[PDB]
Order: C-alpha cells, then structure tokens, then sequence
C-alpha cells in the first residue's frame, strides 16, 4: 500500500494473508468471508504468463495477524487450503476480466477480536455505494513505495472513479466486471495499493446497517502511485455462491 | 457469516477507527 | 532533468524524440550515431511490468528539435522507424541490465545546423574519460520537479565511483552500466529523460562521446541515489554487429 | 564520420555556456 498508515489492531479483522511453503514467502492478500471460505484474485494462484500455478498444496493462509513477519502468538491461525476454486471465465492473457477466486480450508477457523468475516454486497448496497467519489478501503502487507515493505498492515482510502475516466486512462479492455479507484493527479493526494496487495479487500461501510462490505478486490494494482482494477465483487455474487453452494 | 461486517473491537464495541469517516465524509460529501 | 538549464540551439544536435503517434505524446529520448540509426534505452520499446511492446509503427522519431510542444518548421525532420533491435539479454525482470536498444530509421536523414551525428567511444577515450569525479552531460525533455519544460534541457553529471553506487542502492548494477550524480549541486536525469545520451567532450580530438544510455536518472534529484547509465561502450560490441549485419 | 563535432559551436571554434566545467573536471 502507497502512503498508506499502520492499521489500528483489529481494525481489518477480515484481512488474509496468503503465504506460500517452500519457499516461506509471502504472496496475495485476501479475506475471510465465512469461517471456510476466503476470497482472493485469480491471477495469485494462476497467471501462465508468469509460469504461475499454485496447488491447494503449496500454500497456506493466516488469519488474525497485524505483523507483515513476526509469527503472532496465539493470535493468527494458520490454515490449509482443502480445494482451490478459480474462476471458470478468467482470462489471464489480456485484462484479467473476473480476477477471483474462492479457497476452502480443510478446517473451520474460529473467530476472534482479530478474526472475523466482511460481508458480500446486495443490489441496494452495491447501488447505494458504488459511486464515483465515494471511498472505499484498502488494506495491505505490499510495498510501500513503487526497504519498502511494511512492518504491519497497511491502510488507505481511496474514491472510486467514473467508468469513463477510467476507461481512457488504460489501453486493456477494461469490462463491467471490474471499477476503479484511485486520485486523479489533481488532489496531489498520493494513494494506492502497490504490488503485493493482490487479493486484499476494497471495503466501504454501510450507512445504512453500519457493517462492512467487500465492494471489490484488488486486481491490477496501479503500479505503486493511472488507477487500480478492483474486480466488481457483486457482479459476481453469483458465482460466489454458486461455488459455496454446491459444497 | 450472519454477524459479519461488525468488527468486535469497534462496533461491537461502539468505537470508530482513526479513519473510517473519511469514508462517511465522502458518501454525504465535503466537511 | 531536474536543476538542469535550457540548453543552447544546436547544443546537441545528435539529440532524438521518441514519440508515441497515437496517443500524441513524449515516449523517450534518443541519438543520432548514423544518419541511418538510433540508440536509445531498451526499457523504453519493452517493459511488461508496464504493458510495453511497441512494434516499428507505433511511433516514430523527430530529430533537431529544441521546443518540446511547437513543430519547428524548416528545423525538426519527422522520421519513421524500419526496423526496432532490443538486446537478447536485456532482464527487466532484474535490474534493466543491458537497457540498450538500436532502432533503424526508414530513409536516411540529412544533417544540418540543428542536425548532426554523435561519437560512440572507443576502449582507449572510454578508458580515459569514465573516472568517478569526472563530469558528463544530460539533456532531455523530462520532467523539472521532485513541472513540464518548455524546451530542451541540459545538466552536466560527475560520475560516482563504483563503490559508491552498487553501495546506496539495493539493486544489482552489472558491469554494462555505471552511475552519476553530486553527493548529498542536485540536478539529475528525471523519468522521461531515459533513451537521452550521456555525452563527454574528449580532450584529445575536441568531439563528442556518447559514453552511456539514460536509464535509471536518480528518481528526479532528491539527495541519496545516482542515476544508472547505460556503459556505451561496454556494449559496442553488440552495436556494430547489428549495423554490420545490417 | 565526421561526427562528434557541432556545426554551431566547434565548427565555428565557439564553446557553449558550459562545456568548460566539463574539462575541469577533467584536469581535476
């Protein structure tokens, strides 16, 4: 996360972290959305032109933690992946269009102060709030600049930007599966998630039931302070539950 | 799962987060 | 260029302007060595991280310009590229090592006040002249802060001795290339300047040098870092056999 | 290859505003 700030403990409760065996290292962000499920991007666990594949094998996810490295002490929970689920239409040779995925973990995790799940949007939720101008929340254990990495979470606020824009900005195909947000360069207020932030969630919190939803998820991070691709997660609930559902 | 979007250390808790009405400030608009 | 100044007409006549046809826009910078071919940095035609490939018809360059935005009339000669040649080991992924690359313009351009070839060295005037303490030149249409320039810009670099580079920065600077700057004078190649040549006057036979490619400029002056240059002439070598094979 | 030599400054035997510093540096 660019020009981001140390989150608050428990303030992103959500917020999962994907790390890889052999070699320890650390991949994607994500989330907890069920106490079985996490959502991330497609291209963290594929992408070809990388020579990229992962396995339900050769991973692993934490949950609960704040340090980027210290290994939290009856706080996190490290969890193994049961079954991996990308998603059928996703295209890792051009734009990334329906950059998501879904993993299950061959247990149930236990919810603490710092660990909890975010809530999927609804129509009058993603209608209410997915406007340009509106904010929405991004957090990470990516770079901080484009040495740069954090010694806690990350966090930044960044508003969303209106289809057009966003659309002239970037020569890929950027289809209706996926918005953006970002700062165009007349604020002078630098913010962003930067590369290693994949996979985390864009939040916004309702006005209405004062809970927090998971709008998008981090995709093509704008580079490390253009905009960044955030999958459209309700525009894609669908599947969501169509994979949950059927296990 | 049917308790999500509420953080126990906040609004279980009745407790705002150094930043999150920014996120307010702009759905209403400009202080 | 950061610090830098306006720089005299037909100062640096071997200077060239990669520009982007559509989009209309400032690509990188460039040089004259022939009347037929162009050098420049090779981050600048590839660079995935970024979505970069450009083929021979995305663009073409201007030679003899001096304003950045105006097409001067009767100065500038539009030329189109044949064919664009990147460097086989050229790694991104790592550290831009090798950053270099040769473009052949379609038909040959004709020299003028505004218009003339640079020198590329040999072992002996490369042996001579890269010494840390021992200055070069930067022009280029960059950006000015860390601002837009009017026209084209120009600042003078000492060269940093070997040890002190590799040293304040965490990247892995191979033997074809070398870093410039003032020690914490500012002033520095800014993004945009890339592709620019890094020029030194011999004392032996009044000419102009191309010594290395802009690569790296030091973020845009900030006291800390040095620019990484391309080393010209550790990399002549592949030079001429893409010439010499044409 | 003539190059190296510039029609408005060496050709006419006349120096730019700065290339003196770079000889300097030179002759240290």
């Amino acid at each position: 996360i660019v020009e981001g700030s140390d989150a608050e403990i428990g303030m992103s409760p959500w917020q999962v972290m994907l790390f890889r065996k052999s070699p320890q290292e650390l991949l994607c962000g994500a989330s907890l959305i069920s106490d079985r499920w996490v959502l991330t991007a497609a291209h963290c666990l594929l992408y070809p032109p990388w020579d990229k594949n992962f396995t339900e094998n050769d991973l692993l996810v934490r949950i609960g933690k704040h340090s980027r490295t210290r290994y939290e002490r009856n706080i996190e929970k490290i969890s193994m992946l049961e079954k991996i689920y990308i998603h059928p239409r996703y295209n890792w040779r051009e734009n990334l269009d329906r950059d998501i995925a879904l993993m299950k973990l061959k247990k149930p995790v236990a919810f603490s102060d710092y660990i909890h799940p975010v809530c999927l949007p609804d129509r009058e939720t993603a209608a209410s709030l997915l406007q340009a101008g509106y904010k929405g929340r991004v957090t990470g254990w990516g770079n901080l600049k484009e040495k740069g990495q954090p010694s806690v979470l990350q966090v930044v606020n960044l508003p969303i930007v209106e289809r057009p824009v966003c659309k002239d900005s970037t020569r890929i195909r950027i289809t209706d599966n996926m918005f953006c947000a970002g700062y165009k360069p007349d604020e002078g207020k630098r913010g962003d998630a930067c590369e290693g932030d994949s996979g985390g969630p864009f939040v916004m919190k309702s006005p209405f039931n004062n809970r927090w939803y998971q709008m998008g998820i981090v995709s093509a991070g704008a580079g490390c302070d253009k905009y960044g691709f955030y999958t459209h997660v309700f525009r894609l609930k669908k599947w969501i539950q169509k994979v949950i559902d059927q296990f | 799962e049917a308790d999500c979007g509420l953080r126990p250390l906040f609004e279980k808790k009745s407790l705002e987060d150094k930043t999150e009405r920014e996120l307010l400030e702009s759905y209403i608009d400009g202080r």
